[PDB]
């Protein structure tokens, strides 16, 4: 029952989770992840005490945008893929059926240049460093439409500001104009009469 | 002395992937990387009881290609990131900053239609979804170049054993001529 | 301790009255004076328990604007007069001075036509006459300015709600001017940058494309150079 | 079946009062209402014990010039308003209707400066003001008036006793006339025959 | 003295009434001059306070004049 | 001396053009350049007879602004371009460029499937496709811009004539209160002046009673002793 | 029978394009548009015999890709707009309706600053500086995307010209192994009879 | 056709009588009364050339109020009384009628003191000084009417100055009301077509 | 040396006039006001041929008493005032205060309905007739007074000639009981 | 038969051999041109990378001074 938070803001805590995921239900404990030189990961994991809670929150943080912060940014929430480092899979898990023989026919050993080995897994390291150049490249555009939203923040909130501000006064001016007139037509009527 | 792997054919398992690094020094544990079902992700972890055979194992494979399985497909070393699960950011580095407390006069909500925060906000998700979309193209490239690899197995080996044998036959003519 | 109170409404009661000038003090009794139809006479007397609470009352209401109901008409004090209607003048303080035995020689009479005192009564009577007729006077002045006064309720409410709310849309309109200036000058920087940015990046480009060009030429010079 | 004396003389009493207006009936109480230092007020009650007798004193003192006193200054008499300061209003002889309900919608307090009320209550102000100075000017009006018919007394009473004087010594000198005539023509006649 | 006793009688009487009506003539005389005194001696008073209530006035109309020269004076400078 | 003039009125002739630039100078020929229907294109071109008188015009209707029709058109002038049409390129002056006789040694054709020639012509078939959708979004585009501008004619003059209005009463309130405000302080002062002259008149003139009375007292005093 | 040209090739002539246009018929008259200084223009303007001739000649060259020279950029074909300015407007060809007389209220004249005329002439002149301005982004994207084409040029040409040697050589060599088989089966199944 | 001309402004001339007066018609002169030392008496005289001409001027100045100057007071006009003291009158002029002979029965001569004619010459200068009394008593109120009406100038001025400001601000603030929704209702009723 | 003889009789003349006051000088020129009709305005002016003559008349008049006409009306004496008649006041000594310029730039009108001067000159109109009306007040009220005065002609004389002879009278008889107390007292004393 | 059968197999198999040289030739000559084609593209958009970021530094620079100068403005 664990969710991972992406996006988080540039200042979180570990306890902001927590107290900020509560209202979906009872999580038991909210990290930041965190790397070696102690900055934020920019993800996070938090874990719920029930199925129906996750299932809550995923959907209403996915529906809705839910902020954190003074900083307009809402967060992302995932599944958390639960990968395991402790078991892998030993031999008794591998079926073995005849695949696993024909997939051992030579031990481990590097390919000597010139055999087909080796002019075949150099096209395949070739794909490799081509994925690595692609997603570098999504990584990197990524980056210049997130700069270019947190610069446009500012522009976009003041005029924001300045059109909530010439709406509710357009509409002060129509309820001024309201009631004069009708103040108007009453006090004509009253002394018609 | 860690050293991160992907790249591997699904049945080398943990014995074969420490039996391989031996090679390059002691091994006390390496494991694979495996999701709840079983299947294995393709990623391992291998650890090493000293430094200087996990640096020279990154040194020997940037170069030189490394081969588990009969299918010859390469094995992928870089030197492992460190990720913390358990231990996050506290509130004491946290205060430090000292717009910490600013940051945060404002609580965890969910927006009001309308308003300036929940108009930005779908530019923010919009700019998310386009993101997934490039991430979910670039995967599905990688599928279809995966697949396209692995038909040409045979034919392949079949051109370069036909190679072969016709340059033999070029030299045999070649000195028969001579 | 006592404050006379007049201009009330003909709605407000004994207790209202002594509900509002017990903020000052203690009221044992305030009584609105009453005629014999039962109606209020718009007229009140104030009796504080204390001395120093009835100072208080007319020392507020004196420049305070004191009210007892939703019509604004405001309540006025002044010390109370004090006048005795069962033990008047007697005959013995009033025969002390030599001159009253000396002037009630004549007794009590109706004068007589063609005596002096008949000619003279005629001249007082003339001057009462007028004094009545010059506060009647008055007292139609007033009547008619409260009628008139009563007129402009509405309108001077009304007035007033929109004199505040033209002032409200004024300080409005000065702040979104004000507003819109700033970010006109905002945006104004902003796309200056904006085309020194985009100029610096065409030459930058410019540069570049034909420093591959340049390669470019090279490139084919080297291939016709190997074809040769 | 009471009345009220007004403008009394200089010098009154109780009694002046009581034997006075004893002419057009009996008297309850006749008072003199004094001031608190102990001084007449220029005013009075008198109190019958009958309409037929209020009736008569009314109208004879006014349509005559009752004078009480050497002074010649009548005093005029005016019915009298009974002002009842005992049982006051209580609520519940009020009908309490939807009047005394739009009147009793705010507590009793001050006009606020700056406010409605308090504009409207200076307006109300400033009548009353002017209202009493209107009262001031006609009770000065009157003051100086009084005081103007007090000094020409002895030009008016002087004035009238030469002038009866000289009516009455013309009406001897025209009955000496006549009688002198008379007599001549009748002894003339007597003398004839 | 029997022819004359009706004529005796009447000059008595007329003599009796010339000489009441001349004591009423002199005491009329003496109440008029004495109430032409008075009335000539209360309009010269009457005279002077006027004489003075004029120029009590004049005096007040040129403290007004120069009372209003001077808020003129004012105006026309808070004007520039 | 020919300018070019753009943003014209569908209403405007020849004669029009003459007489507006002729207060920037002679004018030889002005024409409003016609489609095959003969209907206005809304551009045209005006030959100025003089190149100053030309030159004049373009910036003063640059830095100024011109109009022409009730319709507020402002008139924008670019200088014109000159474009030989009955004269093409002499084949002569291009035979000078040495390699043009190498490109030419191709004779044109259509390409033929399968060629490079083909490939890459459909590739610059493409790009043309492209610019051209490009140029058909931007003419779109600003057809709906004018066509949007086009209906905000009399709303842009309903609020100016309103803001005039609304200044300029503004302005006459303010002036109303001040003249008010001073009449009022006149007021004050004229009434304190008369209050302390009425004032001295009452103290004088009873001053002026008590010496009569004292007057008539001894006068009374005199005629007893007269009597007597 | 009017017909344009657009994107022609640096190096052209108009003796050229009657050349080259002659296939489609009788070119009665072609020019490649010049400048005063001598520079072309990138256009022309062609002018057929029949109307026929000149529609099929416009739609051979849009279905097709007329190549001009050894560069291989096809030129666009595009219907001539006859403009006139020659007739312009004469007074009697307006409409003269009371559209007419509405547009003629006020004579041409400059707007007086600060009023509504001069503030919708500047907001006119922002959108005309608009229309300079996406006119002009247009034309450089333009311009960016045919340099990049120009340049890949000789990497697609080589590429061409390496891909149709191995698709030759393929063919050859498929070719040899045909008639060899052919060839030993003939041998053989003469040798076995 | 003579017209005299009152209450004049304290700076006139006989020219600007003969400018103001000359609308009414041509005047054959017009003068100002003038004292010994040089100060105007306050009265004029005009001659105007005909008699229609002197009534019209008469009756327009009766009904209207026709001021001089800025100084705002009319001039109210009245025929001229023609007194002559050319002929006096010539002792055949008089009727010499029986009174004639007796008022002429004693000659001019003084009053012999306490005698008839001089009691009774003593009654006539007794009125005639009650006659200047009563004239002096009139101009002195007079007098005092009029500089108090100078003094109301500056006070009638403004509260006039600001009436006209005041009615003509209401003017306009409902001027522009109405055309607002004049042109509030005229779109309505347009952009529901 | 002119003095304003007023309160004549309708009977006076320039002859009347020019004898009267001769008594205190001589007279230059002496004659009746009067109107276009002719008739006496009942003034006059007198024109001394020396002014401290005038003088001596002024004051002969002044605490003495001057009777014309057989009815007694005394002549009032009081010096004529001087007022010039075809020299006006001219527009060049109008110009040497600085104020009639700035009091000339604005023309004679009617004023305009609603205008301030309007009102004011519509006050200005209700004091002129006041002032009117006070004086056909002040003048009635001395046409009557006169008329009573003349009414007392006949009454008054013969109140005056019953009083001197009743003093006459009573003067005799105080002689009648003087002479015969002391005849009475005589012939006693024989 | 079987002579000129061997001639013309022969024949067109040094043309082919011979052809095959000239695509391997073209190949290798083909593969280098793109290798440094290559080469100047990586440069060029390292090169455009760091003047974009540095841009980008600097536009963050001037919208900090420019919040600072609008929250002095508002005191």
């Amino acid at each position: 029952a664990s969710l991972t938070v992406r996006n988080l803001p540039q200042y979180v805590s570990n306890e902001l989770l927590e107290e900020a995921f509560s209202v979906f239900g009872q999580v038991e404990r909210a990290v930041v992840i965190v790397d070696d030189r102690g900055r934020p990961s920019g993800k996070g994991i938090v874990e719920f005490s029930g199925k129906p809670a996750a299932r809550k929150a995923l959907d209403r943080c996915s529906e809705g945008s839910f902020l954190l912060t003074t900083f307009p940014r809402p967060v992302t929430v995932e599944p958390m893929d639960q990968l395991d480092d402790e078991e892998g899979l030993p031999e008794k898990l591998v079926i073995k059926n005849q695949q696993f023989h024909k997939e051992r026919e030579q031990p481990p050993r590097f390919a000597q240049p010139g055999s087909f080995e080796y002019e075949y897994a150099m096209r395949w390291k070739a794909l490799i460093e081509m994925e690595k150049q692609q997603q570098d490249q999504v990584d990197r555009n990524i980056k210049e439409a997130r700069e270019k939203l947190e610069m446009e923040m500012e522009a976009a909130r003041h005029e924001h500001q300045v059109m909530l501000m010439r709406q509710d006064l357009m509409r002060r001016q129509e309820e001024l104009r309201r009631m004069e007139e009708l103040h108007n037509q009453e006090v004509q009527k009253r002394k018609q009469l | 002395a860690a050293l991160s792997v992907r790249n591997l054919s699904p049945y080398v398992s943990n014995e074969l992937l420490e039996e391989a690094f031996s090679q390059f020094g002691p091994i006390e544990r390496a494991v694979v990387i495996v999701d709840d079902r079983g299947r294995s992700t393709g990623k391992g972890i291998v650890e090493f009881a000293s430094k200087p055979a996990a640096r020279k194992a990154f040194e020997r494979c940037s170069e030189g290609v490394f081969l588990l399985t009969t299918t010859p497909r390469p094995v992928i070393v870089e030197p492992l990131e460190q990720l913390d699960d358990e231990d996050g950011l506290p509130e004491k580095l946290a205060q430090k900053n000292p717009m910490y407390q600013k940051e945060r006069e404002t609580p965890p909500r969910f927006a009001q239609h309308g308003t300036f925060e929940y108009e930005y906000s779908q530019r923010w998700k919009s700019l998310d979804e386009m993101e997934k979309q490039q991430r979910e193209q670039v995967e599905k490239n990688m599928k279809d170049a995966k697949d396209k690899l692995e038909s040409e197995m045979e034919d392949a080996y079949h051109e370069h054993q036909a190679n072969l044998l016709r340059q033999d036959l070029m030299r045999r003519q070649e000195e028969l001529r001579r």
